[PDB]
RNA sequence: GCGAAACAGUACCGUGAGGGAAAGGUGAAAAGAACCCAGAGAUGGGAGUGAAAUAGAUUCUGAAACCAUAUGCCUACAACGUGUCAGAGCACAUUAAUGUGUGAUGGCGUGCGUUUUGAAGUAUGAGCCGGCGAGUUAUGAUAGCAAGCGUUAGUUAACCA
RNA sequence: UUCUCGCAGUCAGACAGUGGGGGAUAAGCUUCAUUGUCAAGAGGGGAAGAGCCCAGAUCAUUAAAUAAGGUCCCCAAAAUA
RNA sequence: UUGUGGUAGACGAGCGUUGUAUUGGAGUUGAAGUCAAAGCGUGAGCAUUGGUGGAUCCAAUACAAGUGAGAAUGCCGGCA
């Protein structure tokens, strides 16, 4: 037998932060933001216990997508019903909703799991630079 | 000081009885009689009679204060059935099965009644352990 | 000679039952269904003892690999720096707690840079 | 020479019980093999056949 | 303070008047025994293993782990295999260690 | 075990020949529970007899499935062959043990017999619990193992005492 | 793996690679010779697969090095040119 | 030192039950059976304590069998 492996319960004590995402790209973004949040960086990363921090990303509608992407990849989401499918292109997910496309890009990216759902409320993505978050005194770091 | 009152093989059912000692449970005694007495169920002249008399055999018989009981804790466990046949269609002869209740009604005194059971429930594994462990001594 | 035995057969499925307790419904009441699933039970033990040395040393994989990136190198580089030059047997489970007592570990990320 | 314990050298060899488990081998096919014309009742066709 | 040493085959990092459990030593109960194999001891990391380093321990008691009972069954193929197996173990503390 | 421990070839089915069941135990002895309260009454709760009334006429013991009550823990954003390996918090404290009950949360996970080339199976059997229930016997054949007796060996059957 | 003696079981096979027949160089088709595997065999890769690749489970360990396959996140692991 | 996956299937060693025999022995100062418990065994299985219960029973060696149940659209009873 051996010395049981250390693990931290309910000892979570959480961050917040802000990264501008003014000209960063979807998905090299969209990874970044997701280890931050699962908290898959910390020193002491406990499986089970939500050990990440939180994360707000500005200047959403700024993030672009590179090669021609953005007249040539869709977006579904798809009702219950039958014709329900709604596809929409990148150009028009840069400009309608910007936010719910990060929003969305984040999520796919945490496991099929029970915090998963706790976890992705964990991030706001605000559409433009102004907020009413400045109330938690956030940290600032480049391109994470 | 439990003093309660039992009534066997009642032509009722024991999921009939369940829903009017459900309303008669954990109420007090004065806002019991005739809270049984004015619902509109089978199932409550059979119980009102059972209630009063174990009214009386508390007042009576053990010497208990009254306006301090309360209705500890009422069940309908399954009395003894009987079984009967039906026709049918064809001649098929299904089996009818009659119910039957055997109510118990339990009148406590002392607000708490309840701790006590646990209390004793732990003597009863106190002693175990303790003689378990003074057979330990086969040295 | 007639025997009968209704001894020995409750014995056996009384264990049986004894040993699936805390088990949903009917599968603590039943014996039919008990034996399934402390067979079943008995198949998940065999496969987990095995998976969950398949998983620690993972997780301390993944735990080492988060305290050498604030330091300036990877875990994949960091074995090599361990075997190669410096030879050491140092597992790779303490070289996971010794960060959770840090300032003792640093002195082990410094010393492979000679 | 003490009825209370007498032992033979060696007489009480495998008996070889047919329809009582798994463990003892010999179970529910019992040594028949599967669903042959020996498998039932009374297989084992007339001596010379 | 602590020391990282190969006990059995595992290692751990014990500190002074820590109990930890290993594998059987062959040892009764009370005497002192010196594993001898060690690593980073304090500061000072031998490389294969550190040399004239020892963790002086007295033995606390032999015992066995909770039972494992393991069943193997083959499904619906007439396999019903059972097992039991009790690991033994021995727990013992550090008293100091030498230098 | 006779179908049948008792008013059994009864009750019951059939027009008729005929078919055809189930169930026993107070206590040593009725001392079968006078009397009181509630209630219409059965009955119940005290009393009383008695070693015990958790022996009370529902009558030796009294499991399980099953139905209700209750301390302790969890559960009302959650995809679940229902458990397992980790693991918090909570509440207790033992056939003294790296302990017990629950188990927010992570990883993992398509039952059992049967028959089939192959079944989680959109193939089949089992509603659940308990009991009953399926390679024996007589007389001979061959083979293995052990024993007695032995080189003009060995061995009795029926029958008789 | 040859010989003798007791005791069976089996005679509904499947797929992948290879060489051909029937078939239409159609079939997860059918019939053969051959090499494996499954049957009667779990783990890892394959997203998920009985039959492919690697392999061949005495039991426990919260130990280390590897095979196929693989290293942005899900999912453990990589960087330079 | 070489090994220890495995259905059909061959072989070996074994646990348990009911009773008989002799040998020891426990029992109204509470026997078997029955539930409960945070025990011991490589497995079949085996103890310890307490409540209930109210008279038979346990171990050692042989012997003999109506001897070991999850499945038969199984039979009987009960219950959902
Ligand atoms: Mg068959
Ligand atoms: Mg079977
Ligand atoms: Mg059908």
């Amino acid at each position: 037998k051996t010395s049981m492996l250390t693990k931290e319960q309910a000892n979570k004590r959480r961050q917040w932060y802000i990264v501008d995402a003014a000209g960063l790209v979807l998905g090299k973004l969209a990874v970044k933001a997701a280890d931050l949040i699962r908290g898959k960086n910390k020193v002491d990363f406990t499986p089970n216990q939500d050990c990440g921090d939180y994360l707000i990303i500005i200047n959403s509608d700024q993030v672009v997508l590179t090669g021609n992407k953005k007249e040539n990849e869709f977006w579904y989401h798809h009702s219950q019903y039958i014709g329900g499918i709604k596809k929409v292109s990148g150009r028009d997910m840069l400009k309608k909703q910007s936010d719910k496309l990060v929003y969305n890009a984040v999520k796919g990216m945490l496991p099929d799991n029970r915090l998963s759902r706790r976890w992705i409320t964990k991030v706001h993505v605000f559409k433009g630079d102004k907020h009413n978050m400045e109330a938690q005194k956030p940290t600032t770091l480049n391109w994470s | 000081m439990i003093a309660f009152a039992k009534q066997f093989r009642v032509r009722i059912s024991p999921q009939k009885a369940r829903l009017v000692c459900q309303l008669i449970v954990g109420k007090k005694t004065a806002d019991a009689q005739n809270i049984l007495s004015n619902t509109p169920k089978k199932a409550a002249t059979l119980i009102a009679k059972l209630l009063n008399s174990a009214i009386a055999n508390a007042t009576n018989n053990h010497g208990m204060n009254g306006d301090a009981l309360y209705v500890f804790e009422c069940v309908a466990n399954q009395g003894p059935s009987m079984k009967r046949t039906i026709p049918r269609a064809k001649g098929s002869s299904n089996m009818i099965t009659k119910r039957s209740s055997n109510l118990v009604v339990k009148l406590s005194d002392n607000p708490n009644e309840r701790q006590e059971l646990i209390k004793q429930q732990k003597a009863l594994v106190k002693k175990r352990v303790e003689g378990q462990q003074k057979a330990k001594m086969a040295r | 000679m007639r025997i009968k035995g209704g001894k020995q057969t409750r014995v056996r499925r009384k264990k049986w039952l004894k040993q699936a307790s805390g088990s949903f419904g009917t599968r603590h009441a039943s014996y039919k269904v008990a034996k399934q699933t402390v067979i079943q039970a008995a198949k998940y033990a065999y496969r987990d003892r095995r998976n969950k040395k398949r998983d620690f040393r993972s997780l301390w994989i993944l735990r080492l690999n988060a305290a050498l990136r604030e330091q300036g190198m990877t875990y994949s580089v960091f074995i090599n720096l361990l075997k190669k030059h410096n030879i050491e047997i140092n597992r790779k489970v303490l070289s996971e707690l010794a960060i959770k007592e840090p300032s003792k570990f640093n002195l082990i990320v410094q010393k492979v840079k000679s | 020479l003490n009825q209370l314990k007498s032992v033979p050298k060696a007489r009480n060899h495998k008996t070889k019980t047919l329809g009582r488990g798994h463990g003892s081998g010999l179970g529910k096919t019992s040594g028949r093999g599967q669903k042959g014309q020996k498998a039932r009742k009374s297989g084992l066709t007339r001596p010379g056949f | 303070m602590h020391a990282i040493v190969v006990c059995g085959s595992k290692q751990y990092l014990v500190h002074e008047n820590d109990t930890f459990f290993v594998e059987k030593l062959e040892a009764p109960v009370g005497k002192e025994i010196q594993l001898d194999k060690v690593l980073m001891l304090d500061e000072k990391i031998g490389a294969p293993y550190l040399e004239k380093a020892r963790v002086v321990c007295v033995v606390e008691k032999h015992g066995l782990q909770r039972k494992v009972n393991v069943i193997k069954h083959i499904s619906q193929k007439h396999h019903l295999k059972k097992y039991g197996h009790r690991q033994p173990y021995t727990k013992l503390k550090v008293v100091r260690f030498v230098h």
